[PDB]
RNA sequence: AGGAGUGGAGCCUGCGGCUUAAUUUGACCAACACGGGAAACCUCACCCGGCCCGGACACGGACAGGAUUGACAGAUUGAUAGCUCUUUCUCGAUUCUGUGGGUGGUGGUGCAUGGCCGUUCUUAGUUGGUGGAGCGAUUUGUCUGGUUAAUUCCGAUAACGAACGAGACUCUGGCAUGCUAACUAGUUACGCGACCCCCGAGCGGUCGGCGUCCCCCAACUUCUUAGAGGGACAAGUGGCGUUCAGCCACCCGAGAUUGAGCAAUAACAGGUCUGUGAUGCCCUUAGAUGUCGGGGCUGCACGCGCGCUACACUGACUGGCUCAGCGUGUGCCUACCCUACGCCGGCAGGCGCGGGUAACCCGUUGAACCCCAUUCGUGAUGGGGAUCGGGGAUUGCAAUUAUUCCCCAUGAACGAGGAAUUCCCAGUAAGUGCGGGUCAUAAGCUUGCGUUGAUUAAGUCCCUGCCCUUUGUACACACCGCCCG
């Protein structure tokens, strides 16, 4: 479990989770009322609030 | 020897099955490379262009050379008389 | 790109012959089971298999790459 | 043409080579004999019996047929003087077609 | 074969364990690694889950070089009855969430 | 079946392959890129950048 | 007005033509060192051989003395592809076979399309509401005049009140001994002890000078770093203007322009189906347009474009001195980084050890032009380094049509360039080196950065072109128009 990248690729390799998932979604829960995400890392744990309008479907 | 084998073993084995003061018949490739060798000499050798096997005889005298280099892979060129567009002039018809 | 011209062979896949089956236990009298060439001896050979009987050539066909005596 | 414009405005191009109907039945080669104007054109065919030609759709000013040189033309099911242009060629593909031997060899390009 | 008779059950029975399989479109894998572990050498799990989709059974996806399979109810009773699983059985997930 | 499906590739402008689907031609490695100028062009917007000057 | 060139010469590279079994292909101001396109293989679409199915699913057939799977050797074969044949074991319902139906394609169509980009167009342009004027197409608003870089303002006024672009905005440069705070940044101060030379007063010590180690529980933040703030507004003065909007000069000083990013309405049969698992339709789909091996995109009597190196003395050559910045770096893709130090070699290079996730290690980046001293002497010369022979290294699975690098030898055109033509106004042109990009090996390319640093202008509509008004028109596919004998 270590070590760990470089500070500048610790950046990009964000980047690239934050989009390939913004495009993932968006092919599934397009019926659904897709609006984007937010992701946040938390201690030990991750969140990622999945915006939509119609939480229901 | 990364299976040249294949080649070695066939010159050998023609040479030595081929009448006295006859050489054999011919081993073929598709490999342009390999360095030629005194053990080689006296084999006949046809080696694949893009089309055609060009045959070869072996001397002691290319000892060190590729097989490569004994055939050619292109027709050495002739022309040609200029074309149309061969130049700022060429244009119009109607 | 263009379309593909006429060849004067073509021939795809073997049809691995169709041969009779199980005639490699003979029987002349019972409980006794006549067996002919010798079942293959290996340690990954289960040693319920046959060997060839290839005379000039002695191959275990369960193996494909390895023990092959010829005499 | 030497350029220009307003030259795009429409389906370039161009040939990209490309082969080879004949004659058929009453579809065959001849050659221009002279250029006239307006539109049609005359052209001996190569049998030997003369007739006029005419242009057909779309080659009109898609495709020169300047004077001198082998051209595809079918005939007229019922008219004998007045025949019609199909598909012209190459005059590559002409001297190719006069060393097969399928055109009569008397005339030169 | 097409493909062994072992590495059906491996990919079939994996599916029914996390509910969902996912992989990467290569034909030049050598034992697929992550997940079913070291006896696909092959395409293996894209080409039964393809077969299994033909027949319903199963949803796809697929986004940035990534394939996501998505197991279904039907699927669900053929997988049950397929590899003889007690009748009331799914260890995927069950439980309401919050 | 076959002995051979392979030949080696480990060097070379084959032997990495871009994201847009296993695109190539477009050579590309830049501070770990892996991504397709094309591409990356949509993703101004999206995360990595916003454009500035 | 001038500065430096191109066109001339040699070489690199792209394009046409020609050749070829194939020499794959797009593109013709707004193509042509462009498609990140510097192709050994791969790439790869091309050409020639060989193999494979990765033809789902459905229905029917076959079928457990069984559907079916694989392979040694020999022969064959570029081949160690059971590919084929000889030979005879092996696998066991996954299949095979027929029909229906799919699937793949750098296949076609950018004149079926989405998206993106370029261009008209770097100029100042653009529109609706309500009212007014016309039978209407339309027009007024959007202006005679002054003014501005700008449809920018002032003012006029059958229009009034608004919107988009311009500006405003964002980034960058230039001004802080003010503010904020720093052993992953420095300076100063001693404490110093150590080295060094008397080099200067003195004696060598000390005082002074030179850097390094020592530095702290020292002091500070000027230099370096990056944050919060302030500062410039035509502000003040003198002219000029309707004295309005503004313009010119000057003081203070950083002068109202340091350079970029963003950018409207409407349009183009512009480019791109070879970026796209974006996409219509058509084609092809087992003798495959979907995989391995070999060849080609580099082939030349020729034409053109972008550039590089040169024609010497304001130079070359050999020594000596001395200055920089933007960056980047292994732990990533699948096997790979940047290098100090020690040792060996003329060199390319080899070998042994160590550091670096990086204001921490490479690197106080000890770079070039420039600077200082020898040698050559107006000579196609020692200028120029093309062509070409032999030899040595490195990368890789492989280096031949020479991958790259090094050593010796060979020593061409070329002695300032026709008709024409490009680009440029201040740290700018020109000279000169460096980093990044592509990269297993390799920039004459492109993109950024420092260093040295001029001459000429402060204008004009002559040429080329663009904006606004007025006028004329047989034009509206819009003068690259139309039309006569």
């Amino acid at each position: 479990m270590a070590v760990q990248i470089s500070k500048k690729r610790k950046f990009v390799a964000d980047g690239i989770f934050k989009a390939e998932l913004n495009e993932f979604l968006t092919r599934e829960l397009a019926e659904d009322g897709y609006s984007g995400v937010e992701v946040r890392v938390t201690p030990t744990r991750t969140e990622i609030i999945i915006l939509a309008t119609r939480t229901q479907n | 020897r990364r299976k040249q084998h294949s080649l070695l073993k066939r010159l050998r084995k023609a040479k030595k099955e081929a009448p006295p003061m006859e050489k054999p018949e011919v081993v073929k490739t598709h490999l342009r490379d390999m360095i030629i060798l005194p053990e080689m000499v006296g084999s006949m050798v046809g080696v694949y262009n893009g089309k055609t096997f060009n045959q070869v005889e072996i001397k002691p005298e290319m000892i060190g050379h590729y097989l490569g280099e004994f055939s050619i892979t292109y027709k050495p060129v002739k022309h040609g008389r200029p074309g149309i567009g061969a130049t700022h002039s060429s244009r119009f018809i109607p | 790109k263009k379309s593909y011209t006429t060849p004067k062979k073509n021939k795809h896949k073997r049809k691995k012959v169709k041969l009779a089956v199980l005639k490699y236990y003979k029987v002349d009298e019972n409980g006794k089971i006549s067996r002919l060439r010798r079942e293959c001896p290996s340690d990954e050979c289960g040693a319920g298999v046959f060997m060839a009987s290839h005379f000039d050539r002695h191959y275990c066909g369960k193996c494909c790459l390895t023990y092959c005596f010829n005499k | 043409k030497g350029g220009k414009n307003r030259r795009r405005g429409k389906n370039e191009n161009e040939s990209e080579k490309r082969e080879l109907v004949f004659k058929e039945d009453g579809q065959e080669y001849a050659q221009v004999i002279k250029m006239l104007g307006n539109g049609r054109l005359e052209a001996m065919c190569f049998d030997g019996v003369k007739r006029l030609c005419h242009i057909r759709g779309k080659l009109r000013k898609k495709v020169w047929i300047n004077t001198s040189d082998i051209i595809l033309v079918g005939l007229r099911d019922y008219q004998d003087n007045k025949a019609d242009v199909i598909l012209k060629y190459n005059a590559d593909e002409a001297r190719s077609l006069k060393a097969y031997g399928e055109l009569p060899e008397h005339a030169k390009i | 074969m097409l493909m062994p008779k072992k590495n059906r059950i491996a990919i079939y029975e994996l599916l029914f364990k996390e509910g969902v399989m996912v992989a990467k479109k290569d034909v030049h894998m050598p034992k697929h690694p992550e997940l079913a572990d070291k006896n696909v050498p092959n395409l293996h799990v894209m080409k039964a889950m393809q077969s299994l989709k033909s027949r319903g059974y199963v949803k796809e996806q697929f986004a940035w070089r990534h394939f996501y399979w998505y197991l279904t109810n039907e699927g669900i009773q053929y997988l049950r009855d397929y590899l003889h699983l007690p009748p009331e059985i799914v260890p995927a997930t069950l439980r309401r969430s919050r | 079946q076959q002995l051979y499906w392979s030949h080696p590739r480990k060097f070379g402008q084959g032997s990495r392959s871009c994201r847009v689907c296993s695109n190539r031609h477009g050579l590309i490695r830049k501070y770990g890129l892996n991504m397709c100028r094309q591409c990356f062009r949509q993703y101004a917007k999206d995360i990595g950048f916003i454009k500035l000057d």
